[PDB]
Order: C-alpha cells, then structure tokens, then sequence
C-alpha cells in the first residue's frame, strides 16, 4: 500500500532497500516535501525493526543481532544523506538499551567498531571539521571512539625570418609583418625566375618557397596571393617556363588558395579549374 | 542598417533570448560569447530569400579573420590559437547568411564568432551542408529563424563513470567544441511555425551522410546547451517539428 | 529592513558576469544553467553577520532543489547521493548568521557544486571558508566571490584538454578547482585583496592555505570573469600579502 512502509524480520536489509530505491530514489522530479517524508517513514519503520531484533527475545541473538547489525549499517548510510538528526539521538538511546542489558559484545563489535554512532565530518555532508566530534557516545563500557587517536593528532631563410618576427597586438600591425614576409617572398621568387633563364636548381627553390609562402597565406589571407599568382603564371607562359609551370605550379597544385588548402573557403566554393587550363594543362584536382 | 540597430535586434530576437550572458548586438546576427571558452554561448539570425541571396556588392574575399576589440584582452581569442591547430576558424554566424551588405559579412569574421572546427569532413562539408540548408529554407518559408552554438556532450568511461572532455587550443585555451547544433524555426504564408533542430559532432563526417540523419528533438538540445531556444513559443503551438506533426 | 537592496550592496564593486542572476535574503548568486551548478556566488560579510546567533540553528537545514530553475537544469539530491561527492555550498551556510531564513537559503542545490568531501568541503575548504570569516575582525567589510573552474592539464602528446565528472541523471559538473577572491576594507579606507585556488580533491589537514594563494588576474583569465572590476589593481593596498608599491 501507499502509506504502508512495512519491513519483514525475514529480510530486513531487502524490505528496507526496496523503500528506499522506490520512495525515496526517485529519478522523477518530486517535492522535496514528500521525499523527505517518504524518507523519514522508511526511517521510522527501520529504527522499530532494529529494536525488535535486538531486544524483542523471540528467535535466536545469532541470527537476529546480524539482522540488526545489516539494517542499522545500511539505514545509517542513508540517513547520513537524509536526514541525521533523528538518527543521532535514537542511536544515544540504543546504545543506552544495549548497554543497560549488558549486550557488550553487540556494543564492542557492531557499535563501535563499526562506527555506527551519531553522524559527523567523517560520514556526512551535513557536518565538517568545526562541529563537535561525538568522542563522547563511545566512551563506555572501556570503550573508546575508533577515530579517538585521529582526532588527537588533528626557402628555410623565409621561415627563420617568420620563426623570428611571426602578445596582444593589433590587427594592422600583424597584417603588415606579415605582408612584410609574404611580400619579400614574392619579389625573390621573381628573381630567381626571371633574373636570366632559370636553372633547374633555381627552378626548385622557386617552387620550394611558393609552396610554403602559399600554404601560410592560405591562413593569413590569401587575398593577395590569389591576384599575385596569375600574374607569375603569365610570366611564367611569357618567358616559355614550361617545366615550371607544369611540374611546378599545376603538378603540385599551386594556384589560387581553395576550400583544398583553407579555411577561408568551403563547399560551395567554385574550385579555381581555370586557373591552370592553359598551355594544354588541367588542374590536378578531379 | 549599417550599425547594429534596435530595431533589428527585436527583430533578429523575436522569439525570446536564449540566454544572456555577454551579449553582443552586430548589424545583421546577435552574439552570446562564452568568455570561459572563447567562442560563442550562441548566434541568432533572422534570415530571409533577399538577406541569403548572392549580392554582387558583397565581396567576401575582402573579408579576414581579426580579434574581437569590444572584447576584453583575457577573453579573446587571436590567430595565434588556430595557426597549425589543426582546426578550422568555424563560423558560427556564417558569411552566406549576410549579403545584404559588406559590413554584414565582414562583421562575421570577428573571432568572436568563432570556434574550432574540423576542417574537410565539417567546416568545409557536411557543416556547410546544413549551412546552405538552412538558407534554401527560404524558398519555403519567408522568415527563417536560427539560433547556432556549440557543445560539450560527456562520454563514459572504463570506470563507468561519465566525463565531459574537449581539447582546448592555443596560449588563449580556446575550447573545442564536441558537437554543434542548430535550431531553427520558419514561419509559413499562413501563420504556422515549424520547427527543425540538428546536432552534429565536430569530427570528419562522411560526404554521404544526409543531414536528416542529425535530426534531434529541441528539448535534447536544451537540456545539453543550458539553454532554452524560441521561449516565445509554446510548443504545443508549432505544425511541425522535424518534419512531424504536433498534436 | 535598510532602504537599499541587499543586492545591490553586495554587488558595490560590479558583477563577474550577468547569466543568470539571482538574488537571496543575503547573498547573491549566477547559475550556470549547462553546468546545474553556479558560476559564482557573491556574499559582503561583517563580523555581525558572520557570528555565532542563538536564533539560527543549522541543523535545522535542509538541502532542496531550486524550483525557480527550470526542470532541465535543476540539480537534485539523486544526482548527489552515493556520487562520492558532497553537496559542496558556494555560499557557505557559516556567513549568513543574520537570520534562519537567510542560513536556509543557502541550502537551495542550486547554491551546491560536487565537492570531494573528507579531505576538502568537510576540511581545507572550511579552513578556508573560516578564514575568510575570520577576516571580518581585521576588515569591516569583506566581499567574496567563489565560484568553480574547470582547468586543463597537458597530456603525453603535449595537448591541453580540459576534463571533468558529470554527475546524476541530471549531469551536474564536478568542477576540477574552486576560487575564492576576497576583498577587505580597512578602518583606513584601504583595500586589501586576498585570491586562491584550491584543487577539488582530497588536501592534507598540515597544508596551509596560503599555499594556494594565486594572482588575482589568473584566476580571472581561467574563470572568464572579472572580479572587483570597479577596483583599479593599483588602488589596492596589498594583493594576497603583498604590498601593492
Ligand atoms: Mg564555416
Ligand atoms: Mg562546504
């Protein structure tokens, strides 16, 4: 039933469990009214229980104190999340039935070992190191608290140059060390193109640069390069530097900058295809 | 028109602001920006056929990636961060979305509408994919509505236990996103709503991959982001949501 | 029943951010709605409101969810309960002694993050918490903002990542640090910062908490946040100790 939070002698441990993982853990959004109540109910019929078991005569102490010793660990563990006022002063009371009937062993071996005495900073969120231990509740019987003694005790020359110059610092200034860069790139590679007819090895540090000075401005800004490179390609056809110009700028794709080379660019991009149709060409892409 | 005008603003956030931590009003988009992060919380927009449509007097090659000023030094995020991150500078307002002029879509290259994103298979794909759309939702509808942002999904572990983790790139530790979403809402020639809302995960997705398939109810969205989109409206008061009919 | 708001006396020297914001009896606090935790709480002690009061009995206490958070965003005592962490209050329950009502208040989960419990919430922490308490014999006045940080560590391949716990259905953060930026004023007029961040984990009861004293501005760069922005760093007299020359 509803408003029934019965608890069996049978197995204490399961009945108290299922209460709680049905009334009280509900992963459904609840008042924390009726929470705290289903709880304090649970709770209620739990403390009976252990009374029962501990003290009622009916059955064996063997069986019934280990019934006890399983539902008081687990309600203790819950009420320290729950609500630990009610346990803190039923627990004093326990305690003063137990020892009252001299079951000192129950006192030694489950109460104080088992630490299973008022909540505080070692169990609970609901206390931290300022609050007053409870030393006291297991002083007796030559008892002392577990945690007493604790408590006591408490090409490579372009990349130098941008290795080196290339901090908050405005956009401007930044745009123009780079351009300062990227320009300088530019006018050497017209050199070593376009001094006299180029030599193979020059033709390879052409080619070795324009690739690394195009993949940096594909992130700085490839504004300039896309005008730029046109413009070396024409010169490149001018001066009949077909070797460049097909092993070079069309093999290893060095046209305009693309949604292939950038992030300036995606999809829905055109592709620069017609860049490299010339001199019987295609671009390498597709 | 040319300034951030508190007309747009009421326009562009018609139905409701999904949060408003550090928002910022620009032209033709508004921008919540995550200072923690550095990237946005969320962009709005407000798109129409004449606000998408191809201008000749928009040239977007005239437009570069710069750091946000109005943005206080801590917080923003530079070049330096993307340079070699193996991330893309991911707009989250994108270019295509403002053509009504070149202000509009050089102000979406502020970094603050930024946040890192895997370039081919994302950025460059299937992110531009429902990009676009978004924008052909104006064939459809006469106002498209859409609110952009990132997110940080956890995952579980080997000791069963679930943990959110990202990269977080740069001396300015700009975080990467786990997924992205859109939520978008048009309005019909009669006065019906429809809702679409997608989440896709900021890895390299496969060119085949239909959009569709990203399809996620809202309120999953709202319940990941911290944020509630389109509070203006009752739910129960939208025709469709991704495509299906409300009750 | 003074004149001004309460949160606007709080709040004297600005707001770290604006999401979210909500006012208490007395503290005030800005959730993050992502994370089912606070961005920061604010709180402006005096040696009154901050002492021992016959007529506020914390035991009477009880942790409760936040209805005027959304459902979504809500944090619950299910998310918390056997987590392996403790209801951890950003605005402790110690530094509202004024009146009951303003104790309760700071038992709202919306007030909580997951704090590690032995050995932090329930120690270092508190050691911290009482000291800044303890400022308000030295101090007048003491405004404080705490709040969480979720940092990164660097791993093998020499990325940063940030990583963190989520906890309950709900997936409430477990934050990797917590702050506290805390500024006295003098009999003088002067003002005095105090900044720290401390480790969401287990902290030895010998540290002592002048160990995780850290410039200001870190905290700030790492919280995406200002903190006193209406105080000039050069007007203030000494910063964690030190004098500001
Ligand atoms: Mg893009
Ligand atoms: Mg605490």
């Amino acid at each position: 039933a509803q408003n029934d939070y019965t608890i069996g002698l049978v197995d204490p441990v399961k009945d108290y469990q299922k209460l709680i993982e049905t009334r009280v853990q509900v992963d459904e959004i609840v008042d924390d009214d009726v929470t705290k109540e289903n709880f304090d109910r649970t709770a209620a019929a739990a403390r009976d229980v252990i009374w029962r078991l501990l003290f009622d005569e009916a059955g064996t102490s063997q069986s019934n104190t280990e019934k006890a010793s399983q539902l008081l660990e687990e309600y203790r563990g819950d009420a320290c999340f729950y609500d630990p006022t009610p346990y803190n002063e039923w627990i004093v009371k326990l305690r003063d039935e137990v020892l009252k009937k001299e079951l000192l062993d129950f006192w030694r071996d489950v109460l104080v070992k088992k630490q299973l005495g008022p909540c505080w900073s070692r169990d609970s969120d609901l206390f931290d190191s300022d609050d007053t231990p409870p030393l006291e509740f297991y002083a007796h019987a030559g008892c002392t608290a577990p945690f007493a003694a604790s408590l006591k005790v408490r090409l490579e020359e372009y990349r130098t140059l941008m290795k080196r110059f290339v901090i908050i610092v405005p956009d401007s200034v930044h745009q123009a060390s780079v351009k300062k860069i990227a320009a300088a790139a530019r006018e050497i590679i017209w050199k070593l193109l376009f001094d006299g007819t180029p030599s193979a090895e020059d033709q390879n540090k052409a080619a070795e640069l324009l690739q690394e000075y195009k993949g940096d401005a594909g992130f700085y800004g490839p504004d300039d390069y896309n005008s730029w490179i046109f413009n070396l390609r024409d010169e490149v056809l001018t001066k009949e530097l077909l070797d460049f110009w097909r092993d070079k700028m069309v093999k290893m794709e060095l046209g305009p900058s693309c949604a292939r080379d950038s992030d300036y660019y995606d999809n829905e991009d055109p592709l620069p295809f017609e860049f490299y149709e010339k001199a019987g060409c295609k671009a390498p892409f597709e | 028109s040319l300034t951030a005008t508190p007309s747009r603003i009421g326009q562009i956030m018609k139905y409701g602001f999904p949060g408003l931590d550090h928002v910022r009003s620009h032209s033709d988009y508004v921008l919540s920006y995550d200072r923690r992060n550095r990237v946005p919380h969320w962009v709005f927009e407000h798109l129409t056929a004449e606000s998408v449509a191809k201008n000749d007097a928009v040239d977007r090659s005239k437009c570069d990636f710069k750091q946000d000023e109005s943005i206080h030094p801590f917080f923003r995020s530079q070049n330096t961060d993307y340079r070699r991150s193996g991330y893309d500078r991911g707009h989250m307002a994108a270019a295509g979305n403002h053509r009504l002029h070149q202000k509009h879509c050089d102000e979406t290259f502020y970094l603050s509408n930024m946040a890192p994103q895997v370039g081919q298979g994302f950025n460059r794909d299937a992110w531009n994919t429902l990009e676009a759309h978004v924008r052909r939702l104006t064939k459809t509808y006469s106002n498209v509505y859409v609110c952009t942002g990132p997110l940080y999904l956890p995952h579980k572990e080997d000791d069963g236990k679930s943990y959110v983790k990202y990269e977080v790139i740069g001396a300015n530790t700009v975080a990467v996103p786990t997924h992205f979403y859109k939520v978008i809402v048009g309005e019909s020639a009669d006065h019906k709503l429809h809702m679409e809302s997608y989440v896709m995960p900021n890895q390299v997705i496969s060119n085949d991959t239909p959009i569709s398939v990203f399809q996620v109810p809202p309120e999953s969205v709202e319940r990941s982001a911290g944020l509630l989109f389109f509070d203006q409206i009752n739910r129960k008061q939208l025709t469709t949501i991704n495509g299906k009919k409300v009750a």
